[PDB]
């Protein structure tokens, strides 16, 4: 059957985590 | 006895006079005397019960040294509520003779 | 490289993470802004010449 390898995976999560990382006194804290 | 004065056409070094009676210390470095007024006195301030008889003469005296703009009537009442009540010494320019008498 | 006679470039993705403590600076700054304040002596005058 079908497999998944994991650097895909790990891409996966990688680039996920990256998104939210990039895209964004209390004004000051806001984006 | 009240006023400490150095004078000369070039400044004289009396060699007779010998050591000063102060001491070298360190303190909080201030940008006009008017902030060690107002800081000293704060720090004087709020260690003294709110019923204690002296906090308005505290709150006046450190009223009298704030500085900014727009604040010439508030200072100038400030200052005649201190003068009426025997805190300020008039500076025996016109107060001694107006707001006293 | 050549890559069989040709000329593909290597892939050059880019991640920018070092510009948030920058934004985060640069706004810490214009929340509060500071200019230049005159202060008076001890004058009769010196007030009026502060203003």
């Amino acid at each position: 059957p079908a497999v998944m390898n994991q650097a895909l995976a790990a891409l996966l999560q990688q680039t996920s985590a990256d998104i939210q990382e990039v895209t964004g006194m209390n004004r000051a804290d806001m984006a | 006895v009240v006023d400490r004065q150095t004078g000369a056409v070039v400044a004289l070094n009396d060699l007779s006079v010998g050591r000063y009676d102060v001491t070298v210390d360190v303190g909080p470095s201030y940008t006009a005397r008017r902030d060690a007024t107002v800081s000293v006195l704060t720090n004087v301030l709020s260690s003294m019960l709110p019923t204690d008889p002296m906090r308005p003469a505290i709150q006046g005296i450190i009223l009298d040294n704030i500085d900014g703009e727009g604040l010439d009537d508030f200072k100038e009442y400030n200052r005649n509520q201190l003068l009426i009540s025997g805190i300020a010494k008039p500076r025996n320019e016109k107060e001694q003779q107006i707001v006293q008498q | 490289t050549k890559l069989d006679e040709q000329f593909e470039k290597y892939p050059k993705f880019e991640i920018n993470k070092v510009a948030t403590e920058l934004n985060r600076i640069i706004a810490e700054y214009r929340n509060n802004r500071i200019t230049v304040k005159f202060r008076p002596g001890d004058r009769e005058a010196s007030e009026e010449l502060a203003n």
